[PDB]
């Protein structure tokens, strides 16, 4: 009869016939990941094509129901999600060209091999040939050669492709009632129709700038300290008044600063909190690691893992005969089937990764009650954030002492807290200016603020202004320096890390306040607190049914993203860095003072 | 579940203790009678309804419940006397390719009456528009297949449900429980109960 009942029956029909197809596609993807064979690749391709065709047909049927005659929030949200054209609105020739461009960029990035001229008999790929050199070398010219050669080859190949890509994506986005592709990406956080909890696409950029302005003093002090330490490591290259050289950040692109912990350690004499040896001595298997993680989740009050999880997951490397992807990934296959694919080793990093992926599994399990098309996070930030909070909680010394991995008589003095906080800042705080600068540059490129002939002149100017990183040598317009990163080349949003980082500490403050922790934020563990788990599970159960603003109100009590928990987390480190930067000069100059 | 089997059990002795003492059943919820006194009481007829549902849908097989199964597939009366027995059947009813032999009625204009079987295969009309016999837009086929895989979760795994319905009618009750004989003792003054004569 009415439009709302028709939409509800159609949505039921969609969820029922879409859950099984999604399960088949996900199972084919799992079979490919755990067993890399040509038939598995063919099965994955066939399942993906069937899934995409079914989604296209259901979207085509879905568009015939007008949005304005539906009052139920969940039904309206599912209809809005289904009725998106995506690439369908574009012409078949341009759609095929866009798909071909994306695939060829994927092949060029994945199979890109670059080596030194005059010695071409063998070459090194990016992983792990170039990663180890970027992360461990202390030689200026070798790192400079690797960075410049890889950007030269990849940028020169990808620059016309990127020029076509921006135009095609802008055409698709403007055809889809968006201002640009940046507006399309910013539409994920858009909330419409809820009184008081509405969020606009335009508000996201303003909020990011407002938070980053408060991020800037801490980043400036951290940059000054890292600059001083790198000056100690490399005597003549780094200038006291200028920016840091691009190839010296410890990674290929500057995404993380975690590879500079050895060079920039405050107290080298003091020991670390490494617990790898304790697990090796007591013969801790990967199964024990996952059982301890499960014990942590039942300690906080969340449901324990299913029998299917233990039976069907691959938590150890299979062997030489069977090939598998080594990247840790949590799979929500559908129909209550949750698995983790990780090549787990006896390391602290794998243990934290196991907690992070099991957090992903818990998040996936929580919204199983919801309809199929709403079985996701409220935004892209929350899904990563719920894993990151478990990663934060598991790494604390209190958690290690509780589970027996650390000695009960370990002395927790201020120096270990300072060096640990500095390492966490290098991993977490350091990615924020790079992420903000890259997303703002991409948004300006999509918007048309920056013409194609002026992409790099602005970009380096942005990098000096925001990231405090200077180019080693000037680059002309033949280079395509941003596209050397995995996320940008394969059509992925990059603001998820920034939102995840702010949400991570907001959630951490909320759970620690719930758990009645009375000390520093970084010394807080969320184990043994039922109320904290209940508060988290209230947001977790909703999934995508409710706006992200309402979920944030449910957890932290705020209607907007906030920057204060990050500053509160690193406040001892902030005071220590302010004390240590009395002699040095905080801030940088955008000029070519170190090298150009 | 749309075409649930009904078997009428009459003119025999029903031993309920074998079912009760089994550990193979996940749900043994009895409504209107208790399992302890089932082995003593006698009933006129026993209705055994058998079907397969999902793990999450076992709760809907009860009086007063609401759902797809209760409204459109199998409806139980409020004044129901009997037992609902359900057990996991992942071992037999799930195959690697997917077992799609089990179907459920997803849409019907009105709710089912208690103990009603609907085997109609007419296209459901969700809109004013005439369906015209073809399954197109706003017109859907009511019977939807089920997907059963051996790696599914416990809430999606197939569960076999047998519902026993006990009714007493004015006709003589013939489905009686197994009375247990004792050993015979002779030459002593004892209280004898022979075939109801005490
Ligand atoms: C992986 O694929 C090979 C190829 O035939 C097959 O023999 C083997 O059983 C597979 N192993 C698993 C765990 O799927
Ligand atoms: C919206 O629909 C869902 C399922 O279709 C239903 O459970 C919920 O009560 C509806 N909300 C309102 C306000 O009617
Ligand atoms: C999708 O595209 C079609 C035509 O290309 C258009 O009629 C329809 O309005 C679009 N959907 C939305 C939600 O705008
Ligand atoms: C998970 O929790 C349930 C209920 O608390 C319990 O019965 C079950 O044994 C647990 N599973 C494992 C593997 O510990
Ligand atoms: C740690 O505490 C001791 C004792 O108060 C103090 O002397 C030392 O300067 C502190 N170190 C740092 C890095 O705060
Ligand atoms: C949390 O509970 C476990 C289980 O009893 C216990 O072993 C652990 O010590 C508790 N945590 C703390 C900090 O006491």
């Amino acid at each position: 009869s009415t439009i709302e009942e028709q939409a509800k029956t159609f949505l039921d029909k969609f969820n029922h016939e879409a859950e099984d197809l999604f399960y088949q596609s996900s199972l084919a993807s799992w079979n490919y990941n755990t067993n890399i064979t040509e038939e598995n690749v063919q099965n994955m391709n066939n399942a993906g094509d069937k899934w995409s065709a079914f989604l296209k047909e259901q979207s085509t049927l879905a568009q015939m129901y007008p949005l304005q005659e539906i009052q139920n929030l969940t039904v309206k949200l599912q209809l809005q999600a289904l009725q998106q054209n995506g690439s369908s609105v574009l012409s078949e020739d341009k759609s095929k060209r866009l798909n071909t461009i994306l695939n060829t960029m994927s092949t060029i990035y994945s199979t890109g091999k670059v080596c030194n001229p005059d010695n071409p008999q063998e070459c090194l790929l990016l992983e792990p040939g170039l990663n180890e050199i970027m992360a461990n070398s202390l030689d200026y010219n070798e790192r400079l050669w690797a960075w410049e050669s890889w950007r030269s080859e990849v940028g020169k190949q990808l620059r016309p492709l990127y020029e076509e890509y921006v135009v095609l994506k802008n055409e698709m986005a403007r055809a889809n009632h968006y201002e640009d592709y940046g507006d399309y990406w910013r539409g994920d956080y858009e909330v419409n129709g809820v009184d008081g909890y509405d969020y606009s696409r335009g508000q996201l950029i303003e909020d990011v700038e407002h938070t980053f302005e408060e991020i800037k003093p801490l980043y400036e002090h951290l940059h000054a300290y890292v600059r001083a330490k790198l000056m100690n490591a490399y005597p003549s290259y780094i200038s006291p008044i200028g920016c840091l050289p691009a190839h010296l950040l410890g990674d290929m692109w500057g995404r993380f600063w975690t590879n500079l912990y050895s060079l920039t350690v405050p107290f080298g004499q003091k020991p670390n909190i490494d617990v790898t040896d304790a697990m090796v001595d007591q013969a801790w298997d990967a199964q024990r690691i996952f059982k301890e993680a499960e014990k942590f989740f039942v300690s906080v009050g969340l449901p324990n893992m299913t029998q299917g999880f233990w039976e069907n997951s691959m938590l150890t490397d299979p062997g030489n005969v069977q090939k598998a992807v080594c990247h840790p990934t949590a799979w929500d296959l559908g129909k209550g089937d949750f698995r983790i694919l990780m090549c787990t080793k006896v390391t602290m990093d794998d243990f934290l990764t196991a907690h992070h992926e099991m957090g992903h599994i818990q998040y996936d399990m929580a919204y199983a009650a919801q309809p199929f098309l709403l079985r996701n996070g409220a935004n892209e930030g929350f899904h990563e954030a719920v894993g990151e909070i478990m990663s934060l909680s598991a790494a604390t010394p209190k958690h290690l002492k509780s589970i027996g991995l650390l000695s009960p008589d370990f002395q927790e003095d201020n120096e270990t807290e300072i060096n640990f906080l500095l390492k966490q800042a290098l991993t977490i705080v350091g990615t924020l200016p790079f992420t903000y600068m890259l997303e703002k540059w991409r948004w300006m490129v999509f918007k048309g603020e920056i013409p194609k002939d002026q992409w790099m002149k602005k970009w380096w100017e942005m990098k000096r202004e925001i990231v405090g990183v200077v180019e080693p040598v000037p680059h002309d317009e033949t280079y395509c320096d941003p596209a050397s990163l995995f996320h940008v080349s394969n059509d992925y949003s990059f603001i998820r890390y920034y939102t995840r980082t702010l949400y991570q500490f907001q959630f951490q403050e909320a759970l620690c306040q719930a758990a009645k922790h009375e000390g520093p934020l970084h010394k807080c563990d969320i184990s043994n607190s039922t109320e904290a788990g209940q508060k988290l599970f209230n947001m977790l159960r909703l999934g995508k049914s409710e706006p992200w603003t309402l979920a944030l109100e449910n957890v932290v009590g705020a209607k907007n993203m906030n920057v204060r928990p990050l500053l509160n987390y690193f406040e001892p480190l902030f005071t220590w860095l302010k004390d240590q930067n009395k002699n040095s000069f905080v801030g940088w100059s955008t000029d070519w003072s170190p090298y150009a | 579940v749309y075409a649930w089997n009904r078997k009428r059990i009459s003119n025999c002795v029903a031993d309920y203790s074998v079912l009760y003492n089994s550990a193979s059943f996940s749900t043994f919820k009895c409504y209107g009678v208790s399992p302890t006194k089932l082995n003593d009481l006698c009933f006129t007829n026993v209705y055994a309804d058998s079907f397969v549902i999902r793990g999450d849908e076992v709760r809907q097989i009860a009086p007063g419940q609401t759902g797809k199964i209760a409204d459109y597939n199998y409806k139980l009366p409020d004044d129901f006397t009997g037992c609902v027995i359900a057990w996991n059947s992942n071992n037999l009813d799930s195959k690697v390719g997917g077992n799609y032999n089990y179907r459920y009625r997803l849409f019907r204009k009105s709710n089912l009456k208690p103990f009603e079987r609907d085997i109609s295969t007419e296209i459901y009309q969700a809109g004013s528009k005439p369906c015209n016999g073809v399954e197109g837009f706003n017109c859907y086929f009511p019977l939807q297949s089920y997907g059963f895989q051996p790696t599914n979760g416990v809430g999606y795994q197939p569960y076999r449900v047998v519902v026993l319905s006990f009714e007493l009618l004015h006709a003589p009750a013939t489905v009686c429980g197994p009375k247990k004989s004792t050993n015979l003792v002779k030459n002593k003054c004892v209280n004898f109960n022979f075939n109801g004569l005490t």
